[PDB]
């Protein structure tokens, strides 16, 4: 087995108790960590999948397990592509992490059940924001199927064709299959060989970097000094990296709690990497990848720094405080539980605006009719233009609006 | 496309305990 690394990003998504950690279990091998000290940092979840080809009726394909006993060939598995996947909660408190894996995936897979409540507002939400964030590879897979009746799926699945027509999404597969009894996991497979393809990726643009994860080296057993260096959970988009570059985390922090600020944002340099199981030496972009640098053990354990940008030294982005968002607004509001109708922006009102991956509060100043002026409280870099995703406040917790572009 | 679906429900449907 060569020791080839993650291609492409598939992502999951759902709601509390339903099934997405289950389908993950079912789907890899190796138990996942996530769900204080230990992988408690971000709602978000990461595992892996193994794509392997054993081509030498039409639904058999190949099978997750490194060797192959159930359909009758015993022949060695072709390496084709290597993949990482990302879980992500559909909590209604918490959605910032959610918003993070969606700017790395690539491709998404919707999991509802069967034996529950049909029409929800918060499938659609989510569905409207992988239209937006520049997504076409939408597959429908039904959670529960095994305790139900004999037509009532059939009738479920007619419904949702009904619904699923007039959006960004054409041609999207969907798929029944059982997480809890283990089957018909090869049909699923196949579809992921067959849709999706993989886009162009090359050393020529500049390396850019996001950190959702981190992870410190500390457990109980040995003696005094038996120390390790922190570990950096970063998954990449586009810019290959090779062991002996600096990396930095950009916004900066406070040196001193009276008394002037000037000191430059965080440097480290890598120590050891964690990809899949263990070390490897390049890092091809479009995967979650553990870099452990010299960051300390002491400063990532808890919610300090959860979805920023990283870059290298070499090249130098921007740091804004002052945000330019030309806005487009919907008809009618998503994921309300009912529904109700968008009112024209107002003056002097706390808003959050999503960029990307940062979740940051922002104020209305100065609005007349498509650009819109918004003050920071907390640090935000600029790059190109980003995936951006707004949220309005009417009662109780956030509601999306629609979806937004940076001008300049 | 409404095509290739009906004949996974007919495999789903066949093996069962």
């Amino acid at each position: 087995i060569i020791n080839r690394q993650a291609t492409i990003n598939i992502g999951t998504i759902g709601h509390v108790a339903h099934g997405k950690s289950t389908v993950v279990r079912a789907i890899s091998g190796v138990q996942t960590v996530r769900f204080l000290e230990r992988n408690i940092t971000i709602k978000l979840g990461y595992a892996n999948a193994k794509i392997y080809k054993c081509q030498e009726s039409f639904k058999s394909d190949k099978e997750i397990s490194p060797k192959c006993q159930r359909p009758g060939c015993p022949g060695r598995y072709k390496l084709v592509r290597h993949v990482s996947f990302v879980d992500c909660p559909g909590h209604d408190i918490l959605m910032s992490t959610m918003l993070s894996g969606a700017a790395v995936m690539d491709a998404a897979l919707l999991l509802i059940a069967g034996n529950e409540s049909c029409p929800q507002p918060q499938t659609s939400e989510h569905l409207a924001a992988i239209e937006i964030m520049k997504l076409k590879h939408v597959i429908i897979l039904q959670n529960k199927v095994d305790l139900m009746r004999e037509e009532s799926a059939l009738e479920h699945q007619k419904s949702i064709l009904k619904f699923i027509r007039g959006t960004i999404a054409d041609g999207a597969p969907i798929v029944p299959i059982s997480a809890q009894l283990k089957y018909n996991i090869d049909a699923v497979n196949e579809f992921i060989v067959k849709t999706i393809p993989v886009p162009p990726r090359d050393f020529m643009i500049s390396p850019r970097l996001i950190v959702i994860r981190s992870f410190d080296v500390n457990k109980p057993g040995a003696e005094i000094e038996d120390l390790k260096g922190g570990v950096a959970g970063g998954s990449i988009l586009n810019g290959v990296f090779k062991l002996g570059d600096e990396i930095e985390i950009r916004p900066g922090i406070v040196t001193k709690d009276k008394g002037k600020i000037q000191c430059k944002p965080i440097f480290s340099n890598i120590v050891s990497l964690f990809a899949e199981q263990n070390d490897l030496k390049f890092a091809v972009p479009g995967g979650l990848i553990g870099v452990g640098t010299k960051v300390d053990p002491t400063l990532c354990r808890a919610d300090r720094l959860v979805g920023q940008v990283v870059g290298a030294k070499g090249h130098l982005p921007n740091i804004y405080t002052d945000i330019e968002i030309n806005y487009f607004l919907l008809r009618r509001l998503l994921g309300v539980k009912k529904q109700a109708k968008v009112r024209k922006l107002e003056p002097n009102e706390v808003l959050m605006v999503n960029i990307g991956s940062t979740a940051t509060g922002a104020r209305v100043v100065a609005v007349k009719a498509d650009m819109a002026r918004l003050q920071l409280t907390s640090p935000a870099c600029t790059e190109i233009n980003e995936k951006i995703a707004l949220s309005r406040r009417i009662e109780k917790h956030w509601r999306l609006i629609g979806w937004a572009t940076i001008k300049k | 496309v409404g095509l290739p679906y009906s004949e996974l429900l007919s495999r789903f449907f066949n093996i069962l305990r």
